[PDB]
């Protein structure tokens, strides 16, 4: 089926990012029409103006600067049930670095009773210059490294240990 | 299936001047329900003419009031319980003829047919 | 003087064989299901020719005017009785009268022959010894039902409700267009509140609120309906559909009831009802053995003929023949073209040829009626006859069915292969000297079958509309004979519960249900009975010194014990390999480094052992070899992923390969080792009659070709999901001129081919599959024809016979091998007691002598006071079955509840609770003051001590949670001290308790069998996890019962671990191209594309674990039986 994955907190200057809001349904046969309102508010700026509003298949925008021909979609193609609103933002600037709202509207059909849902994904970015790797990556691999060399070391001391052990027991015969 | 089994005898008269029951009792499976419940009454006394109708079910219990012999036709039965039989009051020697009872009870798509001969006897 | 007449006419020959042929023309026009007006006078010379037999027995019996004369026997009773009614129905206007003689009159034909007397005493004396596995059946069932009565209470109606938007929740339950049906299942769908639940659709809330699931009969809320529940849990009917419903409304983390009442209720009480029953019939077959010119020419053209080779290639030749001849009928497949139809046409002809000259060959110098001696020549004559035949013809319409007669030449190999003769050998033996059973068996199936016509004919066809939706007979009825004949064999193929819900809805509740359970036992165990005789009827200056080190080292138990918790943690760290891997992020890259640090130090590990070993004593262990392997497998993932050929094909099928680690536990567990070695000890034996198996199924599997051939191809209503009906679409030229609409659908489970007909054959055989093959089987018309509605009804005879040869005698055979297989085995290893390590053995030979104890008489008397008295009175019979009887009053006040019963209700029960509390503790404060001193003779005094604590202090915390934070679900669960309260009847309850006892002395061997089924769990899972984590939420395969989770896959497992719903588990994979799936539907948040699993490795996954589980599932069962039998006997 689909899980609903939390998109990656930096981007990187320059390069190209893609901010993630996976609104899966509580029920994958519902048939659904969702549409979606993606805002999001400045660093040190205190508002929410919408920035673009997808639809069952066409992406619109609006007159902002910070993202004039600079953001793609990447959510579902062709489905009309999106269940996935991903905004593709290419060369990444300083413009944007904030806070991100995706509203997602999903009317859910049913026998006779339609369904109007709304469901809000708040999701923090902000743009640094340089690919920080994370903090998990960096601790794993430091504790790989050192699990490997204790574990290296304890095998020599034991296989060390042995081997005395067992030229005592051999030179006395 | 073939048809509703209706227990319906082939005949049975009364004595005049006092009351008759007009008997229309089916035997059906299904759960009778008082909104798609269908029934209706006969009476006839030719070979080959067109009938009339003087009794109906449909939602509810319609007496026409049919101007040809009274008003003498009368609710006795209960649905519910499978027993539609109605109550005729000051029977006549014109009302000799036979009398059919037509039932239709969903989800049953079978119409029980339900002969008798309403003669007298003394 | 005035009987003697009426004497020599009843003991005369053709007085008894008058009675054989009415009474066999009797059950012929009992047959018919709407017999015509002139059979009312044949059934007039039916009873006026029994009146006549009871007037000759009258006549025969009595002297001097008397009465009674042919009341001292049991069927004398029925035959009068018959007549009697017979004689009642006379009266017209008396009725339901009908439908009380025609019932018994059928139960006539069991004095069909004399000699079924016999068998029917033997079958009545040996279900008496039953006595203390019903009880204890009963004991369980109900102690397990009040279970889930108390956890499932009321579960089973909750119904997805949409939110009010807008009588007053009293016309808003119950308008059913508020709920959610599942498009197209005419049923709301179960839903739940806590997590692991069912999951409400976004608009819909769950509420307790419904009918019930099944037509008002699958549910937890009345101890009935909970006892039929779990009833049909402990047979298995269906109960995959139980659970996942069960599962959906309470919860996910409930499956661990399933998971022993599965163990506890349906595998163990199976196996002590099926040793039990070997018991009584191993008894009765040790006392039954122990108390027992043209002369020159035919002279010279036989020495021609006659005077050849007799070794050398006459009779090797044949069977060459005979197999070639197999191979090309199984060569046969659709869609065949020409130039291979041809060529397999000319190769029968061939061969029909050839069989011709060797039986021309053998007759001209045999001279028969000599020839026709052996039965193998009058075999293979037939046989030969048959082709002739049918090659004559060529066209014979509507049977061309014979045609597969040929197939029968491949038993001409039983010449040779003992173990295919001994196939043979038992088939013979059931229709010979077990005719007698099988007579039995036919006789009480068709009297069932009868019966349940008779009494529900009119029913189903008058009642039909409230079980079918479009007021039509459904697929399993009892209107006519053959449906009727039908139902009964599912119910003894184990399908009951499916058409006894359609019973109850049409036909009086406690009717069908009398109907249903008296055929689930009694033909049940006549197939028992008939399949138990079957079976029974078969028979260095450093390099040295380091060396040492390392050998140490290794054999060191501190790295012993190191590798087995690591190889735990390396197995376990798969598990978290979902498809919310993703969404986790962190324990991602935990694990990516956590498998870097665990090759690692395997290859580590690896090369100690070659260091310690040498390469020829490690490359010899097969243990080593698969660690080897494991560990390569392991090395080359990692030089990939360091190389960067990571995103390559062949590369990702590999990296699946990594769910073989769990393998490397197979070395370290003992129990686990020594299962594994029993099951390598049995493989051959089990291999040879596995390829018996093969042949006979292939031959099965070439008839069921033979006789489909993709027939199963129809047209769905693409916009909808169903078939279209002839009237709209009749071939194939109108379902591609409908275009968009219609796609000439297949089955995907069929006999186009002969391995579609071993999967086909496998489903049918299992149980769980056979209805949508049976189904689009008996609907096929012809090759590119739309199907009709039982078109070929009689096909059904087919699937029927299958499963009485090819899963029942096959079946015997396998039991047979094994059985005999272990008991050599056991007797070679000296030697007993196997599945068990060495202290399992010390556990299992000291747990014997513990159990086989009697009390010392340790209570002598209490110190100089009232208790003397209060002991005097407590230590009597008479206390000591009171509190047994407070006991049942207790467990029956609890069967007393009910899902939603008035608060008043609630309260009288709490204060009888509350009494029956007080009164236990008045019990054990009266042994106390007894026996102070000790009061642990014995751990039954130990055991009541513990579990009235126990319900005190679950009083205490019910009533905490009913003054404080408040949740049901733990309510539900705190509330189970009452089932130990009766538990406590096993104390008196004997035979439960040796049969309980029997159950824990064997659990050590069930828990080796059942760490290897566990660890086999685990792998398969993680195969799920892997393949088929993404596949469309078809039949089987739902938003919950899936293999996208860890819990998911298990479930799921568990669920095909009986064996039950495999074939729904299936179906989502093998759906391979579209229209049927999308190759590469994109779905966050996972890279992986396509919903479509791959068709090879489905099958391959569901038929290995399907195999691997049913050896599993025989070893336990062995066990346990072979434990029963050593306790006992
Ligand atoms: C044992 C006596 C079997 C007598 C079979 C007579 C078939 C009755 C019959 O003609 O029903 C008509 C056809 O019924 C059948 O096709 C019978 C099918 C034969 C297989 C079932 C046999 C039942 C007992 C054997 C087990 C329908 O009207
Ligand atoms: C052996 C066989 C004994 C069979 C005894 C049958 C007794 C039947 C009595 C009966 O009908 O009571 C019904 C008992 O409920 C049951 O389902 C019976 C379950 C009996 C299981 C026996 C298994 C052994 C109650 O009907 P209801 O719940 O009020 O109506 C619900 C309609 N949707
Ligand atoms: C043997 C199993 C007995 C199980 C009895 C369960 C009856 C269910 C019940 O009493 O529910 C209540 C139903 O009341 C009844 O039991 C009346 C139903 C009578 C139907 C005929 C009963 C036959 C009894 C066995 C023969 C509600
Ligand atoms: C007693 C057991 C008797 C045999 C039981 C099961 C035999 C299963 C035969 C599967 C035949 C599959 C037919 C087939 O076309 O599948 C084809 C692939 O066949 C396979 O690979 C399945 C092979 C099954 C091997 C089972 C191994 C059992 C291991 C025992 C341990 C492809 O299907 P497609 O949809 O055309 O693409
Ligand atoms: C001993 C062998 C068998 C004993 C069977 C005991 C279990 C039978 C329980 C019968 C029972 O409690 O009646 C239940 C109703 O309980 C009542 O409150 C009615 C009066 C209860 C009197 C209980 C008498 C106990 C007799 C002990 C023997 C059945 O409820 P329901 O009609 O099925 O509700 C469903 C709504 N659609
Ligand atoms: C071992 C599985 N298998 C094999 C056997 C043995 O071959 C000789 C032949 C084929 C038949 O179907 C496949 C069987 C029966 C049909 C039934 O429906 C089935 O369900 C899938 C499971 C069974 O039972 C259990 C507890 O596994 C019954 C049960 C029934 O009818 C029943 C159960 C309990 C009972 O008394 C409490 C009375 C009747 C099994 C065996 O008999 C114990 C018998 C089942
Ligand atoms: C699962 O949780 C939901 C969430 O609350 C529960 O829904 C609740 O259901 C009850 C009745 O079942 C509602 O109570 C009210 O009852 C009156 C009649 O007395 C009626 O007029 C109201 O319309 C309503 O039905 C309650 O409002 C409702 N909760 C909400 C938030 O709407 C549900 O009962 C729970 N089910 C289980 C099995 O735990
Ligand atoms: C005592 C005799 O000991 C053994 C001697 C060989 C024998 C008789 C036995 C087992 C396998 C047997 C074979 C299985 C093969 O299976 C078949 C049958 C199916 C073929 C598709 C393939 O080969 C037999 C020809 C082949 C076979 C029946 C021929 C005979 C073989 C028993
Ligand atoms: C278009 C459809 O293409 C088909 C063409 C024939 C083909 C290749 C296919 C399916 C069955 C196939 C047969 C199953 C039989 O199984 C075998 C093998 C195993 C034997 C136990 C029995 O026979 C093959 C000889 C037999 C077979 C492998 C030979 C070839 C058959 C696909
Ligand atoms: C997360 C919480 O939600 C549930 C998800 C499924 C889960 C983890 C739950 C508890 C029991 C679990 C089961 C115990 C059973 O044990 C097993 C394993 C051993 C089997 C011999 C028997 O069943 C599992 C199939 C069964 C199981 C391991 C599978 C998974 C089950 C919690
Ligand atoms: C396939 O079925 C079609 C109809 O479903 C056949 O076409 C004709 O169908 C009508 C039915 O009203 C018959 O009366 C005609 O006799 C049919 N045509 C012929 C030539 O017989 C059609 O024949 C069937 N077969 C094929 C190969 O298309
Ligand atoms: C994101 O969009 C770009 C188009 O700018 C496309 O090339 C890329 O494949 C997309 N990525 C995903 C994951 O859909
Ligand atoms: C981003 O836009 C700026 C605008 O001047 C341009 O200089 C830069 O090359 C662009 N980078 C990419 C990766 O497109
Ligand atoms: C960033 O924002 C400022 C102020 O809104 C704007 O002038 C500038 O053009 C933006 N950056 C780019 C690359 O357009
Ligand atoms: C309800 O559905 C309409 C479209 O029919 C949509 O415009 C509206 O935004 C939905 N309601 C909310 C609160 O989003
Ligand atoms: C499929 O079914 C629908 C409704 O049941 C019907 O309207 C439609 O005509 C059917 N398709 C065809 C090709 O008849």
């Amino acid at each position: 089926g689909c899980v609903e994955v939390d998109s990656e907190t930096e981007a990187v200057y320059g390069m190209t990012f893609k901010i993630l809001c996976i609104s899966c349904k509580r029920r994958s046969e519902t048939n659904a029409e969702t549409f979606t309102e993606w805002t999001f508010r400045q660093k040190g700026t205190e508002e929410f103006v919408k920035i673009l509003r997808y639809e069952n298949e066409v992406l619109q925008l609006e007159e902002d600067e910070r993202f004039e021909g600079r953001v793609v979609w990447n959510g579902s193609r062709g489905t009309k049930d999106l269940q996935d609103l991903s905004i593709f933002i290419t060369n990444v600037t300083y413009n944007h670095s904030g806070d991100y709202e995706c509203h997602v509207y999903r009317l859910l059909f049913f026998e006779n009773y339609e369904h109007n849902t709304s469901v809000v994904k708040k999701i923090h970015i902000e743009v640094v210059d340089k690919a920080n790797r994370d903090m998990a990556s960096i601790v794993s691999e430091i504790m790989m490294y050192v699990l490997i060399v204790v574990l290296t070391i304890w095998l020599v001391a034991e296989m060390i240990y042995c081997y005395k052990k067992i030229a005592a027991a051999t030179e006395t015969a | 299936g073939r048809s509703m089994e209706v227990t319906v005898p082939a005949t049975l008269n009364v004595l005049n001047g006092s009351d008759a029951r007009l008997p229309c009792t089916f035997n059906s499976c299904y759960t009778v329900n008082h909104k798609q419940f269908s029934l209706n009454w006969t009476y006839q006394e030719c070979n080959n003419c067109s009938e009339e109708m003087f009794l109906q079910f449909r939602m509810k219990i319609i007496n026409l009031k049919l101007e040809r012999f009274q008003d003498r036709v009368e609710f006795s039965g209960n649905p519910s319980k499978y027993d539609v039989s109605v109550m005729l009051r000051n029977v006549q020697p014109e009302d000799e003829g036979i009398y059919n009872c037509y039932i239709m009870n969903p989800p049953d798509r079978h119409r029980g047919h339900g002969k008798i001969h309403l003669q007298v006897l003394m | 003087p005035v009987r003697k007449i009426a004497i020599k006419i009843l003991v005369h020959s053709l007085f008894s064989m008058l009675i054989m042929c009415t009474i066999l023309t009797n059950c012929v026009f009992m047959t018919l299901s709407n017999p015509p007006d002139w059979t009312k006078n044949v059934e007039y010379t039916f009873t006026g020719i029994y009146t006549f037999e009871s007037l000759i027995k009258i006549l025969a019996r009595g002297f001097c005017l008397e009465d009674f004369t042919f009341l001292r026997d049991p069927w004398n009773w029925l035959d009068f009785s018959v007549i009697v009614m017979a004689y009642v129905t006379e009266f017209v206007s008396l009725v339901s009268a009908l439908r009380t003689f025609r019932v018994l009159r059928a139960l006539k034909t069991i004095s069909v022959i004399p000699g079924l007397k016999t068998i029917v005493g033997a079958l009545i004396q040996s279900v008496k010894k039953l006595s203390d596995v019903m009880i204890l059946t009963v004991f369980c069932l109900s102690v397990f039902a009040l279970i889930g009565l108390q956890l499932f209470m009321g579960n089973l109606r909750n119904k997805c409700l949409q939110w009010p938007p807008s009588f007053n929740w009293k016309d808003y339950i119950g308008d059913d267009s508020h709920f959610y049906v599942l498009d197209g299942q005419k049923d709301p769908l179960l839903c739940g509140n806590g997590s692991d639940a069912g999951q409400c659709p976004e608009g819909y809330i769950c509420v307790k609120a419904g009918r019930n699931p099944n037509y008002g009969y699958t549910s937890f809320d009345t101890f009935s309906w909970a006892f039929l529940s779990l009833f049909r849990l402990m047979t298995q009917d269906y109960w995959e559909n139980l659970y996942q419903l069960t599962l959906r409304a309470a919860g996910k983390t409930y499956m661990i009831f399933f998971v022993l009442v599965i163990f506890l209720g349906s595998f163990y009480l199976v196996n002590l009802i099926l040793a039990v029953v070997a018991m009584a019939y191993e008894e009765q077959n040790q006392a039954t053995l122990e108390e027992a010119d043209c002369c020159d020419a035919w002279l010279k053209v036989k020495h021609l003929v006659n005077l050849i080779v007799m070794d050398p290639f006459v009779d090797l030749a044949i069977t060459i023949c005979i197999v070639l001849n197999t191979l090309f009928m199984a060569m046969e497949h659709y869609p065949m073209t020409e130039q291979f139809s041809s060529v397999l046409t000319v190769g029968n002809l061939v061969f029909t040829g050839i069989f011709t000259a060797e039986m021309v060959l053998k007759i001209i110098a045999m001279d028969p009626y000599y020839y026709f001696q052996e039965g193998w020549n009058i075999f293979d004559g037939i046989i030969v006859s048959l082709s002739l035949m049918e090659l004559g013809l060529s066209n014979v319409e509507g049977l061309s069915v014979l045609r597969s007669f040929r197939l029968l030449r491949v038993f001409k190999l039983a010449k040779s292969w003992p173990t295919l003769n001994m196939l043979i050998k038992i088939i013979g033996n059931s229709v010979g000297a077990l005719g007698n059973l099988t007579l039995v068996l036919a006789i009480i199936v068709f009297i069932f079958a009868v019966v349940g016509m008779q009494l529900f004919g009119k029913s189903y066809k008058e009642c039909v509309c409230k079980i079918n939706d479009d007021c039509t007979l459904p697929r399993w009825h009892m209107n006519d004979f053959f449906h009727s004949f039908l139902i009964v064999f599912r119910v003894l193929c184990g399908e009951w519960i499916e058409t006894m819900w359609d019973c109850m809805e049409v036909a009086g509740q406690t009717m069908c249900l009398i109907v249903f359970m008296l055929v689930m036992v009694i033909g049940n165990l006549v197939v028992l009975n008939l399949f138990l005789a079957l079976l029974l009827s078969s028979f260095g200056k450093i390099w040295w010194n380091l060396r040492k080190t390392c050998y140490s080292i290794v054999e060191h138990n501190w790295f012993e014990t190191f590798i087995v918790f690591m190889i735990l943690l390396s197995s376990g760290a798969l598990a978290f390999e979902d498809i919310y891997i993703e969404q986790r992020k962190t324990i991602k890259t935990m694990l990516e480094y956590a498998d870097k640090v665990f090759t690692y130090i395997f290859i580590l590990e690896m090369l100690l052992k070659w260091v310690a070993y040498g390469f020829q004593t490690y490359f010899t262990n097969a243990w080593c070899w698969l660690d080897f392997l494991i560990v390569d497998v392991s090395l080359v993932s990692l030089v990939a992923n360091a190389l960067g050929y990571s995103e390559l094909g062949a590369i990702k099928s590999l990296r699946t390969l990594r769910a073989l680690r769990p393998l490397r536990a197979l070395s370290r567990f003992e129990g686990m080792r020594v299962v594994v070695n029993a099951l390598v000890g049995a493989i051959p034996s089990i291999m040879n009659v596995l390829l018996v198996c093969l042949i006979f199924w292939l031959i099965f599997s070439i008839m069921g070709v033979n006789l489909f051939a993709g027939k199963f191809y129809h047209c769905v209503n693409m916009t909808t999901g169903n078939m279209f009906d002839i009237s709209d679409v009749n071939n194939l030229s109108d379902c591609q001129a409908l275009g968009k609409q219609a796609r000439w659908k297949n089955v995907k489970v069929n006999f186009d081919n002969v391995g579609a007909g071993y999967l086909a054959l496998l489903q049918v055989a299992t149980f769980k599959g056979w209805m949508d093959i049976m189904y689009a089987a008996v609907d096929s018309r012809d090759v590119k024809l739309q199907p009709v509605y039982e078109e070929n009804l009689y096909m059904y005879l087919y699937f029927v016979i299958f499963i009485i040869f090819g899963s029942f005698f096959t079946l015997n055979l396998f039991i047979g091998v094994i059985i005999d297989n272990f008991n050599q085995q056991k007797k070679k290893f000296g030697g007993q007691d196997i599945f068990m390590t060495e202290e399992q053995k010390k556990y299992y030979n000291a747990m014997k002598k513990l159990g086989s104890k009697k009390p010392q008489k340790p209570i002598p008397r209490p110190a100089n006071k009232f208790q003397g008295m209060v002991f005097d009175f407590v230590t009597r019979q008479v206390f000591d079955i009171s509190i047994m009887i407070l006991i049942c009053l207790n467990m029956v006040t609890m069967m007393v509840e009910t899902d939603d019963q008035g608060k008043y209700m609630t309260l009288v029960l709490s204060r009888i609770n509350l009494v029956f509390i007080v009164l236990f503790t008045g019990e054990f404060v009266l042994k106390l003051v007894s026996l102070r001193h000790y009061y642990f003779t014995i751990g039954w005094n130990i055991f009541d001590f513990v579990v009235v604590i126990l319900s005190i202090v679950g009083m205490f915390l019910a009533e905490m949670i009913e003054k404080y934070f408040v949740s049901p679900t733990l309510f539900r669960v705190i509330r189970l001290a009452r089932i130990g309260r009766i538990l406590r009847l096993i104390k008196g309850a004997k035979g439960i308790r040796t049969l309980l006892f029997a159950l824990m002395m064997s659990l050590p061997a069930l828990f080796n069998i059942g760490l290897l089924l566990f660890l086999v769990m685990f792998i398969y899972a993680i195969f799920g996890m892997s393949n088929f984590a993404y596949v469309k939420k078809e039949a089987g395969i739902d938003d919950m019962f899936n293999f996208e989770t860890f819990g998911n896959s298990m479930i799921c497992l568990f669920q095909i671990t009986t064996s039950a719903g495999w074939d729904g588990l299936l179906a989502p994979i093998l759906n391979s191209a579209p229209p049927d799936c999308d190759p590469d539907t994109i779905h966050p948040g996972s890279s992986v594309k396509g919903d479509c699993g791959n068709p090879s490795v489905g099958i391959f996954f569901f038929v290995s674990y399907i195999i691997i589980s049913f050896l599993v599932v025989v070893n336990m069962y062995i066990a346990v039986i072979l434990e029963n039998f050593s306790v006992a006997t």
